């Protein structure tokens, strides 16, 4: 029944910066709250329990604060091992425990632009009635790159890779999915791109191969 | 297992003191629809100890099972029964449609609708009156436009609606500045004699050989000592026989 | 050392029976509570069920009624039996231990297991200065990543996570950098026991 | 339990040959560390006591109310009734005008009678003893140890005490009240574990001698017992005369 | 003779933020400076004395710094009990000690808008010529709200309430008092307000009959 | 506990004599210096006078010549006699203790007392989705605030601080929220011992 409201899904900061991950509760839960750290490549791990006690083995740079209805996880100096996802959990109503939606910690740098490329696949897919057209957005610093598809100037799920350890940029891949007879009925296609730095590339026309 | 539950407007708060509480018998009663607990750990309830455990029982509507909580808001919440902001207990509720088998309904079940919502926690406002609906006091009885009594619950649709009645048993565990007496059950092993064992008689820890003794204590003695403040005898509860404690060879 | 084992995660038909397993090591298992928390792909953590030291069991709102958690004091064996699974139950489960104190918090975490509930099956995928790559369709959850030219290529190689398909399959996309002033994409699908490759020469 | 040995204990005891106040009925009394209660009247006169700190409206506290054949204990928050009494119409109460925030209702089964009350540990200790007497109303010139019979977990800070008399809905009700003080006593235990006699070591130099020797019988001789020392009575501060007068006066 | 120059009258910040209360002296006073905390509605209390020492019982989040001519009271993590008024006192000259003008610590949130309402008072005051004309502002987050009175498109002092503990917004009320037989002097009375977040409220005016 | 008492602050005619009182408790009063600091409404703290352990007295520039601070070693009594008061001296006076050390710092504060210098007198008040309220004029410093619905409504109720009038009176503002898709205000005045009530409507 108790709900938790954490910080925005992503937070951008550089090495040594100060991050204060804020997470609020639906009502007064006292100090029955704990924080957890989860790297997307391994299992989660706790950092703060009881909102005042530091877990043994965690560096002193992490610090938990807040009580009752507002909790803030304050970090003093970011390290390369600190960039991960964090979750807050209430413990007042123990059987109905609930977790926060999560908060991502990413490295801050210059706002890179996605190198928009588009290329058709081989004839192996064109042999089948369900062809496809991919729209590539590679090496861009942000992650909120909204990409759609326009038929004659269907949409599908895109794919984003993790942030690079050296370029500190993300890569996005979107694909146009055509059903039966849609590959042979429509000939002109367009990729819809929306990202900071570009001159509003709402339409990127393409011709069936 | 009272089989005669009270109404929500007049809840029967029963106080428990100096008992074992048999925390393994609560979940062996019946499958519970709502088993929400609070800042007292249910998995660790059998290990803790409290001064007074307040039990409260009542019946509410099926949509009101989510209303018995600290962060509550609703008709039963503000007008009938309110939990404090810092509540240390549990809320147990199960289906009561089978028990209230009466197509007529409206019997022995009433609730509150108005008259000073946000009632103070654990305070029973069973005083029956008529709300001041309009300017005329209506002589304390019903009349023109003063139709505001405490309403009854219409449990008529037996097996006919999803809003079936549920019997709620609220437990309030409180630990005041006083010696707690409602603790968990204490296990006891079989008694052994004529061998060096690590004994623990009612908290008196030690090591030695337990042998039967001819010494007779007074009815209130549970501890035998000798010169130099050594522990040479015990009461050995659960048998009431006096045992002699000699140091291991 | 101190760690928690896990086994039993896998594909199961909707509504079929499933039983997970967790094995502790490095501490007194009979004096600590155990918890089960799942995490849907792309979602956060979600508490499923737990069992205390006294054998009492607890479940969530959408969990109670179909789940069944069990635990043995000996052999450090922890189990979690599930019945009536549905598509919405696909999540990554984790074995967690309840630390000492008066409130529930996970002081120890296990390796974590993946559970997928679907009626689909494994199907062989089809594979289809400039930057291009190969497109894969009709894929399946795989334990090995896709490489270009058996991984011997030192150029820019990237691989995007798979996307869900209507029939329960997947689809993966990969890009590569080639000189354009020619390599072979190697899609070694392990669960299909068949490798497929293509070329993107200019 | 202990055998026929002499054990020196330091606890709240009633000093030997103390100035015990004798009361008669027809208000409340303080509670410093423990009240020694004794009475030789009939069992139909005195039927309980009331304890508390500020018995006006608050500071939740209440104590024994006695049946004819049962005991009733309750420490609810009571609105105290000046000059309380149990009326026999037939038993009924008069002080319970408002019993709120109740806690730990206790019920149990109940010649000169003696009672001792203690609350210094967090509990409520009660000791009793019933012995026959040959005098008229005076205290017996003998010895009798009181055994614990209640030991309640009541956690209330008690600072006032008042007895309850049984009045039949309209020079009498004589009872003795003594106050306890921290004293060191030498208790002699019998072979069965009962106290036969005791010595208040702070009474006279002979008791101080029986305390060091740890024996009720002292042989003829001289025994070092304690240390005498005179304490400083005043304070003296001495310093040389004030000189040179700080000629700042000539500056102004 | 010695004068003190403290930080601006108000400082806006959220929970767990870092606030550095700056206060400068007219000349070098060394380290003879101390701070005080005074929540509106009760007696003040000292936090830092000697600009280097911490008062017993004060949480470690408060820190005093600076000496000579510039003093900086630095707070690390703001708590709900920290939002209050602060003052800096110089102690170099013992008889003529002086205090700063004060600095208010308010909770930072979104910029709310004042709900400008206008209503006539009851007929009791209107029965005599000494009537009144009022203006109302409800629940605005900032405090830089200035209200004037325009006669036909008598002015009195306005009133401002404290910041709400839940909404974190202020409220302002103004009035226009009139003399004997002065009510019928004009038919229209305009309420002119200027607030950071609300524009053109002067259209709300009285229309007497 | 440790605290400082205060009494004697109240209304006084301009130029009339006045004597404040302060009583310490919980510490050795004969070994600590005492200070008197005032605070005008809306203004900061202002040191008025002080007296040390040796009985020496000190005052401010606008304070010396009309004030007189006195302190008794016994009874922990502290006094501050004032003469020739004016309207500009209206401020909240606080009894403060000087902590041990080399410089003057206020380690302990009292309850604080209010001193107002004016020749006016107490005057009775009267009652003068939409939002409206009841206006108050010709008021006076009061210990009780205006209530709505006889004190039963507090959600949409707000009360503005009073404002000083030319004749020494006050004027307080109060508003309420009423449905407009009926509450009666209660203007209480303790020094006047008179209460007025009136309903409102959108
Ligand atoms: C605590 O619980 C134990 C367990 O019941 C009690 O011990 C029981 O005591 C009764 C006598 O009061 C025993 O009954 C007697 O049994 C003997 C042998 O069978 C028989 O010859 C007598 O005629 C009489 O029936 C009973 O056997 C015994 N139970 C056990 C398991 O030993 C005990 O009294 C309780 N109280 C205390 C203070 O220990
Ligand atoms: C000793 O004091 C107790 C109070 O602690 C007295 O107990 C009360 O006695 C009355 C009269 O018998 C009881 O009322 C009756 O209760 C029965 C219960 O089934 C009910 O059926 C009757 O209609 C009637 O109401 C009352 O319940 C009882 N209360 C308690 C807490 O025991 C007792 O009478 C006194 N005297 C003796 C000799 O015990
Ligand atoms: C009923 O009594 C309890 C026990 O005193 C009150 O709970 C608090 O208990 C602590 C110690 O256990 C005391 O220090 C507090 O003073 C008690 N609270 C109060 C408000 O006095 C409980 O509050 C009492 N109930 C009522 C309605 O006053
Ligand atoms: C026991 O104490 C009482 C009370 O002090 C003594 O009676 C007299 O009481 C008055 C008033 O309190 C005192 O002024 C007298 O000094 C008391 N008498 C004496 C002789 O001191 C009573 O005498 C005391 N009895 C004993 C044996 O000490
Ligand atoms: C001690 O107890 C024994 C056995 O009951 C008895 O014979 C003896 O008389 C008792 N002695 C005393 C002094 O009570």
């Amino acid at each position: 029944d108790i709900q938790m409201t954490q910080s925005p899904s992503s937070l951008s900061a550089s090495l040594g910066d100060r991050v204060t991950i804020t997470c609020r509760a639906s009502q007064t839960i006292g100090r029955f709250l704990n924080w957890y750290q989860q790297k997307p490549g391994k299992a989660p791990k706790l950092l703060i329990y009881g909102a005042s006690s530091l877990q043994i083995g965690v560096p002193s740079r992490f610090s938990g604060s807040g009580s009752g209805t507002d909790f803030t996880l304050t970090i003093s100096s970011l390290q390369p091992e600190d960039f991960a996802t964090y979750y807050c959990q209430q413990s007042y109503s123990m059987p109905p425990v609930t977790f926060g939606q999560g908060t991502r910690l990413e490295i801050k740098r210059t706002v890179a632009a996605p190198s928009v490329f588009i290329f058709p696949p081989s004839d192996e897919q064109l042999k089948s009635g369900t062809a496809s057209v991919v729209c590539l957005l590679n090496n861009f610093y942000p992650r909120e790159a909204k990409v759609q598809w326009k038929v004659d100037n269907g949409n599908s799920q895109e794919s984003v890779t993790e942030q690079d350890s050296k370029d500190s940029t993300y890569s996005l891949s979107s694909t146009l999915t055509l059903s039966k007879a849609d590959y042979e009925k429509h000939k002109v296609y367009a990729c819809e791109v929306t990202h900071q730095g570009l001159s509003s590339p709402v339409t990127k026309s393409f011709n069936r191969g | 297992n009272a089989t005669t539950f009270a109404s929500v407007y007049a809840w029967n708060r029963k106080r428990i003191s100096n008992c074992v509480a048999d925390y393994s018998v609560i979940y062996n009663f019946a499958p519970f629809f709502a088993f929400k607990c609070y800042g007292v750990s249910p998995t660790k309830l059998n290990d803790l100890c409290f001064t007074n455990v307040y039990a409260d029982s009542f019946v509410i509507r099926g949509n009101e099972v989510s209303q018995i909580a600290p962060g509550q808001t609703g008709n039963i919440a503000d007008y009938n029964y309110k939990l404090p902001d810092d509540f240390t207990g549990c809320v147990i509720a199960w289906n009561s449609n089978k028990l209230d088998s009466k197509p007529s309904g409206n019997y022995n079940y009433l609730y509150r609708l108005l008259r000073k919502s946000k009632l103070k926690p654990f305070e029973r406002d069973i005083s029956t009156e008529i709300y001041q609906a309009g300017n005329k006091p209506c002589n304390g009885v019903a009349g023109p436009n003063c139709y505001s009594p405490l309403q009854s619950y219409g449990f008529r649709p037996t097996y006919g609606v999803g809003h079936q009645p549920y019997r709620v048993v609220v437990l309030s565990f409180e630990l005041l500045h006083a010696p707690a007496t409602v603790c968990g059950p204490k296990k006891s092993t079989n008694l052994v004699k004529n061998k060096c064992v690590n004994f623990n008689f009612n908290g008196l820890t030690g090591t030695g050989v337990l042998t039967e003794s001819n010494k007779k204590f007074l009815p209130f003695q549970q501890f035998g000592r000798d010169i130099a403040d050594t522990t040479d005898a015990v009461r050995d509860p659960q048998t009431l026989e006096i045992l002699d404690i000699t140091p291991c060879s | 050392e101190v760690q928690l084992a896990e086994s039993g995660g896998g594909l199961v038909q909707p509504g079929g029976s499933l039983r997970l397993s967790c094995a502790a090591s490095g501490f007194t298992f009979s004096t600590y509570d155990m918890h089960w928390v799942r995490q849907v792909t792309g979602n956060g953590l979600e508490w499923v069920s737990t069992i205390g030291t006294g054998g009492d069991t607890y479940y969530s709102d959408s969990v109670k009624g179909r789940f069944t958690v069990s635990r043995e004091n000996a052999k450090n064996a922890l189990f979690l039996q599930i019945n009536g699974l549905r598509a919405g139950d696909t999540a990554v489960y984790y074995c967690a231990r309840g630390g000492s104190g008066q409130f529930w918090y996970f002081d120890l975490w296990g390796r974590g297991t993946l559970v997928t509930v679907s009626s689909a099956s494994t199907k062989g995928p089809s594979v289809f200065t400039a930057a291009l790559g190969c497109l894969v369709k009709d894929y399946f959850p795989e334990p090995v990543t896709v490489s270009w030219n058996s991984g011997a290529l030192t150029s820019g190689v990237h691989t995007f996570p798979a996307v869900l398909q209507s029939s329960g399959l997947y689809s993966l996309s990969s890009v590569v950098t080639v000189p354009s002033s020619t390599y072979i994409c190697n899609v070694n699908h392990k669960p299909s026991n068949t490798k497929v490759d293509k070329r993107v020469e200019p | 339990f202990r055998s026929s040995v002499l054990h020196s204990t330091h606890d709240l005891f009633l000093p030997f040959f103390s100035n015990v106040t004798w009361f008669h009925a027809i208000p409340a009394l303080p509670f410093n560390d423990g009240v020694y209660f004794a009475s030789t009247e009939k069992s139909n006169i005195i039927r309980g006591w009331i304890f508390g700190t500020t018995l006006d409206s608050k500071t939740q506290s209440l104590l024994i109310v006695n049946n004819a054949t049962n005991v009733v204990i309750k420490v609810c928050e009571f609105q105290f009734c000046n000059d309380p009494f149990l009326d026999v119409y037939e038993s009924e109460f008069r002080v319970y005008s408002s019993a709120n925030n109740c806690t730990f209702e206790y019920v149990s089964q109940p010649n000169l009678r003696e009672f001792v009350f203690k609350n210094i540990d967090g509990y409520f200790k009660i000791y009793s003893k019933h012995t026959p007497i040959n005098l008229e109303r005076d205290l017996p010139q003998g010895f009798s140890a009181l055994e614990p019979l209640v030991d309640l977990p009541i956690g209330i800070n008690i600072t006032r005490f008042q007895t309850l008399l049984a009045l039949h809905r309209s020079g009498a009700a004589a009872y003795y009240v003594g106050y306890l003080q921290p004293r060191t006593f030498l208790l002699k235990y019998n072979e069965n574990g009962t106290i036969t006699d005791a010595v208040d070591c702070a009474l006279d130099p002979l008791s101080e001698t029986k305390c060091t020797l740890k024996s009720f019988t002292v042989e003829k001789g001289i025994y070092q017992t304690s240390n005498f020392r005179v304490q400083p009575t005043e304070s003296i501060v001495r310093f040389p005369n004030i000189t040179n007068l700080c000629p700042f006066h000539e500056v102004f």
